[PDB]
RNA sequence: UAAUUGCGAUAACGAACGAGACCUUAACCUACUAAAUAGUGGUGCUAGCAUUUGCUGGUUAUCCACUUCUUAGAGGGACUAUCGGUUUCAAGCCGAUGGAAGUUUGAGGCAAUAACAGGUCUGUGAUGCCCUUAGACGUUCUGGGCCGCACGCGCGCUACACUGACGGAGCCAGCGAGUCUAACCUUGGCCGAGAGGUCUUGGUAAUCUUGUGAAACUCCGUCGUGCUGGGGAUAGAGCAUUGUAAUUAUUGCUCUUCAACGAGGAAUUCCUAGUAAGCGCAAGUCAUCAGCUUGCGUUGAUUACGUCCCUGCCCUUUGUACACACC
């Protein structure tokens, strides 16, 4: 949960009214074990805006 | 009492004096009576427990602070005016010291003394700011049994905080000093100092 | 030093300007052919029991 | 278990370093009464000079007040650090010193004197009796005196 | 307090008016019916007014209710 | 019939062995430990001139003894308290590094302790073993 | 093998407490040691209560480990009665007999300082004007 | 002013008197007595030799005393 | 070669109150009135197929003191 | 009723915006789908006490199992339920029982119509007009200044001590942050009283810092009512740290000087439950600097469950010579 918290006011009038935005960031990992074709495959075929999507090889 | 035993030893004061009897930290709550009718029903003293601290709820519904017990009741009082606020751990402490010296000061129950205490030292009846018409005079209206106890423990602290403060008695001590003083209205208490001037107004001014 | 105890049977409602003052009936506990109105000064409820100074009084409307 | 009395062997308010001394306040703490010494510096000489901290300052021999001037005045030669001390590397003489009483005044009175004579910024402010440290004075440092 | 609006005690009216054979006194039954001859956009709403609907039910049954 | 160090009192526990040590005459109090202050945030020298450091030592030992590993970092916050920065208000401040070090470094000479793996040290099964025979010493204390 | 336990927990405020029940010789020990020593110190009894009031050979047959995390100095200790009389119930539950389980119940609800139903308490959000969550800065005015 | 050093009188009082009272506490003999308080509490420990005075309560922020046997 | 732009039409203009906000101000920078290009866009929001249309001008309209004239039609809802 | 919230009364009938619904957060779930970046039980391998099988640990995966605690998806759950007391025996209120929760569940986000000559042109490469434009009111550079100190007012920090201070020892959070064409969050080793130095290390992070081993606090002792070891202002001397740069002390560290303050006058602010108050911590700022704010958890109460007496706002009645509207 990222949080900004700013001054409602451009300025300083006024009664101090605060504000607080929030960028949610949602994190999960799945593990596969596929061969030469279901590897770039599976990257491909399930892509969506907004849907950031990375595969690491192995190991190290 | 039937020892039995178990991989974790737990002590022998420990089983006897509690699965027989709920006492105090270790004073009994039965043989102890309010004596003092309409004073009752409040000054919670059935209830048998080992400790005055407890995860309490007493401000949901009006009168449900009258379950608790007066002891724990009298421990909360303790912990106030700033540098003390929120410090329980230390209040019981000063209780559980407070019972064992007056224990020894005149044998009893001290979990009686204290009850003693909160009943002579409730206002009977107290003065009100009445409209009175410019130097807004009095009217003497009585006081709630609820009250009777509030006021009461709050006397009886305010009593032995200020008592103790620059004086090289400890608080246990003069809350134990002011407990005996107010178990029999010795009228060096400051509580029934307090409690004989209410009353004394509230005659005054009817 | 004559001193009398008052059960109540019914809380009428609140007086004093500010609202500190409460109205209740009584009975007289050891002679329940008695019944005095009275003004409290603490949170009463019923069933509670009064401590009367003058057992006479008996007083209403107050600011 | 020090429940022990002595007869007229306990001697309340003493002198040493030209100040007074009472007696019937714990070592560590009567010392502190002289201009030079605080509590850490006056917890350390004692032990140093063998003295049973647990005493009062009545107590302890002039034998015993006599290893406790001593060290106090050469502080360095007995295993005393050179933080420990109030006026290391001088400025007109370089050596590590630890001055105390009348001597706190005067070389107070000495350092101001030398920085205002040369005519520095910080003197001048201890001059017009202002506050020679950066603070403000616009709301503060009033009542004065 | 808990005074009930309007939009919840319109739906109370309406539904007993044309499912009071099917209704019943019961909050939990009442509450699966709503959702088989009603669509309700929030869970609590149907909720408030299945528990509404009972309310008027348990005092149809006590005597007719004003209207 | 078996007894682990978490079956004594800490108090009692630390109390005992700290004694145990000075009267052992080896261990290695460093060559302050009559001027120090174990922790910039506090304002007194330990009270307790003669033996603090049998204190502290013997502390450790224990607090090693029922982890893994705890290396002088997490020593010199364990053992700070809080700072009087006088008209400013209190904050956490660690405690002196040279102090619980030297400690730990002593306490290898008598094999009490050892460098583990993962950083930090670690307790030996030497002093496992010391712990756990002294445990019973003020446990069975009762005549 | 696996032994027969059973696994409770119990929170007070931000104090979550597992406890494991197996059946055994009747040990009863928190965070690696024994019940004896639990040294918040005056609330000692606060962590015997759940042992007294229902008897102190319910227990010889079974083994109770009690973990703490979380929370503070008081609130760990009635996150630990807790997790205690709730695993004793529930030990009863399943392995035992239904009549002796309410009648372990019987014993704490009829006491109950929290004992086996969570306190609902938690801290109320800061808003801004002040520094406690209805406390308000002090304004000033003329 | 107190007493921070025993006058030998003042340690004729100490075992000829406190067996007197039930209760005898830090302030106790600071009241009574004169003692500095920092010899009130060596004091206790002393007079719990064979224990002219009998322990119930014994703590850091109090201590509570009472009679012998 | 790692970055392409692509082009759509639009979800029907009269739902989107971006380009009729564009619209708005090259009406007035077209010369027309307030009320005239006001009115103008909310009835094209209208028969956009739109539920509501809320279009305020504020700013001074007829010079010196400033003013606000709001120009809503449909149905709206402000809060949750 | 918290509410133009509703029951109703009804020349009104039927409706829309606002309130409510809603959305977020905190509470419950042994029911479902899962987990070497979260856990637990067994098992290897291993250490110590007891050896009576037992108790406490080590082992980044030894192997196997599971989802109670952790995470977050999908759902369930409450609707003031059930009973009673009241009232047009209507909306509703009160009590008791049950329940994770029964105060709008706690706390918030959002928030109509109309208005103000409130503030902001010093956030804007938003802007009309004027001003000025090469002796610049543009930009940049060196130095100084914004902190200057007889004094008046506001917000605050530390305090006046024994319900304490100091010294040991006990030891428990949650919200959070963190390094590319770079030097952030830093463990551990060593060095140094300290503050800090040096050598390595892990971490683009449920993995590493971090169990953020926080403070209040618990305990054990020293001091003993003494402007005292309560209090730490003023000031001297020295070591370091940030930075091109520290004097007008940036901050940290050590020694010493050891003030006012003995509970605060007329007045006056804030507050109803994990609330007040006390306690510290992360985050913003940030090269360095928090006594400031935005949040967080730890410890955790006295009183109220009322009224219109005061200060305000709301509705209605009423007066008006007010409409630039009682400045």
């Amino acid at each position: 949960v990222l949080k900004i918290s700013t001054r409602k006011t451009p300025n300083g009038e006024g009664s101090k009214t605060w504000e607080t935005y929030e960028m949610r960031i949602h994190k999960r990992y799945i593990d596969l074990e596929a061969p030469v074709q279901i590897v770039k495959r599976i990257t491909q075929i399930t892509i969506e805006p907004g849907v950031d999507v990375e595969v690491v090889v192995a190991s190290n | 009492f039937t020892p039995v035993v178990l991989a974790t030893p737990i002590p022998e004061e420990v089983q006897q004096a509690q699965t027989e009897i709920k006492l105090f930290n270790k004073w009994s709550f039965e043989e102890v009576e309010v004596k003092d009718a309409s004073l009752v029903d409040y000054v919670q003293v059935r209830q048998p427990i080992f400790v005055a601290h407890t995860a309490g709820r007493y401000a949901n519904k009006r009168f449900r602070k009258a379950q608790c017990p007066i002891i724990e009741r009298l421990t909360n009082s303790l912990m106030m005016n700033g540098r003390n606020n929120g410090k329980k751990l230390k209040a019981v402490r000063i209780i559980k010291h407070t019972l064992d010296i007056i224990n020894v000061l005149t044998d009893q129950n001290p979990i009686q003394v204290v009850v003693d205490a909160i009943t002579n030292t409730g206002p009977r009846e107290d003065t009100t700011r009445v409209g009175g018409g410019g130097a807004a005079r009095r009217q003497a209206v009585d006081v709630s049994p609820l009250r009777r106890v509030n006021q009461a423990i709050a006397l009886l602290t305010i009593g032995a905080r200020e008592a103790a403060f620059r004086n090289i008695k400890t608080i246990a001590e003069t809350l134990a000093e002011e407990l005996i003083n107010a178990a029999k209205g010795s009228s060096t208490s400051y509580a029934i100092k307090k409690k004989d001037e209410l009353e004394r107004v509230a005659k005054s001014n009817r | 030093t004559p001193v009398t105890l008052a059960k109540v049977i019914k809380v009428l409602g609140r007086t004093g300007s500010r609202g500190g003052v409460t109205q209740v009936r009584v009975e007289f506990l050891e002679d329940t052919s008695r019944t005095i109105v009275r003004n409290v000064k603490g949170p009463v409820r019923e069933n509670d029991i009064l401590v009367l100074m003058e057992s006479e009084r008996e007083a209403r409307r107050l600011r | 278990s020090l429940v022990v009395q002595e007869q007229g062997s306990f001697q309340h308010i003493l002198r040493l370093l030209n100040t007074n001394v009472d007696g019937n306040i714990k070592i560590v703490y009567a010392l502190t009464t002289i201009k030079g010494v605080g509590r850490r510096y006056s917890n350390l000489v004692c032990k140093k000079a063998d003295v049973d901290l647990h005493k009062r300052a009545g107590e302890l021999t002039q034998e015993e007040l006599e290893r406790i001037v001593q060290i106090m005045q050469n502080p360095t030669h007995y295993k005393i650090p050179a933080w420990f001390l109030n006026r290391q590397n001088d400025i007109t003489d370089g050596k590590d010193y630890h001055t105390l009483a009348n001597n706190v005044e005067s070389k107070l009175r000495d350092d101001l004197e030398r920085l205002k004579k040369i005519r520095a910024h910080r003197g001048i402010r201890h001059f017009w009796g202002l506050r020679v440290r950066g603070q403000h004075t616009k709301t503060t440092g009033r009542r004065r005196a | 307090g808990r005074v009930r609006t309007k939009t919840v005690k319109r739906a109370s009216k309406a539904l007993i008016e044309r499912y009071y054979p099917k209704l019943t006194l019961d909050f939990q039954t009442n509450k699966r019916l709503c959702d088989e001859i009603a669509t309700i956009q929030s869970k609590r709403l149907r909720n408030k007014i299945a528990g509404y609907t009972t309310h008027l039910m348990k005092r149809i049954q006590k005597g007719p209710v004003r209207g | 019939p078996g007894v682990s160090v978490r079956d004594v009192a800490a108090q009692d526990f630390i109390n005992a062995y700290a004694s145990f040590l000075q009267r052992q005459g080896k261990l290695e109090v460093p060559g302050y430990v009559d001027i120090v202050k174990t922790s910039s945030g506090n304002e007194m020298p330990p009270q307790d001139a003669e033996g603090w450091f049998y204190k502290r030592a013997a502390s450790v030992a224990r607090h090693i003894y029922m982890r893994k590993q705890v290396g002088v970092g997490k020593l010199n916050k364990l053992y700070g308290g809080a700072k009087s920065r006088g008209v400013r208000p209190y904050k956490h401040i660690d405690a002196s590094g040279s102090i619980n070090r030297k400690v730990l470094q002593a306490l290898e000479k008598i094999g009490i302790v050892e460098i583990s793996p993962k950083g930090g040290r670690r307790i030996s099964e030497n002093g496992q073993r010391d712990l756990d025979r002294i445990a019973a010493q003020t446990l069975e204390e009762d005549e | 093998s696996a032994v027969p336990s059973v696994q409770t927990f119990g929170k007070k405020k931000s104090a979550t407490a597992v406890a494991h029940v197996k059946a055994g010789k009747g040990l009863i020990k928190v965070n690696g040691s024994p019940i004896t020593l639990v040294e918040p110190e005056i609330l000692r009894f606060k962590v015997y209560e759940p042992l007294l009031l229902v008897g102190l050979d319910k227990f010889s047959n079974i083994d109770i480990r009690v973990r703490v995390t979380g929370g503070g100095h008081v609130s760990q200790v009635y996150a630990i009665r807790q997790a205690i009389a709730k695993g004793l119930v529930a030990y009863h539950q399943k392995y035992v007999d239904e009549q002796s389980k309410n009648e372990l119940k019987k014993a704490f609800t009829s006491y109950d300082r929290t004992l086996l139903i969570a306190d609902s308490r938690r801290p109320e959000p800061k808003k801004f004007g002040g520094k406690g969550a209805r406390s308000r800065f002090q304004k000033s005015y003329r | 002013q107190h007493a921070v050093i025993l006058d030998q009188e003042k340690y004729d009082r100490i075992l000829k008197e406190v067996p007197t009272y039930r209760y005898v506490s830090v302030s106790v003999l600071v009241d009574r007595l004169k003692i500095g308080g920092s010899l009130a509490r060596i004091a206790l420990r002393h007079l719990e030799k064979e224990g002219i005075i009998k322990p119930i309560s014994k703590h850091s922020k109090q201590a509570i005393y009472t009679r012998a046997t | 070669g790692t970055i392409v732009l692509y082009a759509e039409r639009v979800q029907d203009r009269g739902l989107s109150a971006v380009a009729q906000a564009e619209s708005m101000k090259f009406k007035l920078l077209n010369g027309l009135a307030i009320r005239r290009a006001a009115y103008g866009v909310v009835r094209y929001v209208m028969e956009s197929g739109a539920k509501g249309c809320e279009v305020v001008v504020s700013g001074k309209l007829r010079a010196a003191r400033a003013k606000a004239m709001k120009f809503a039609d449909g149905f709206l809802i402000h809060s949750g």
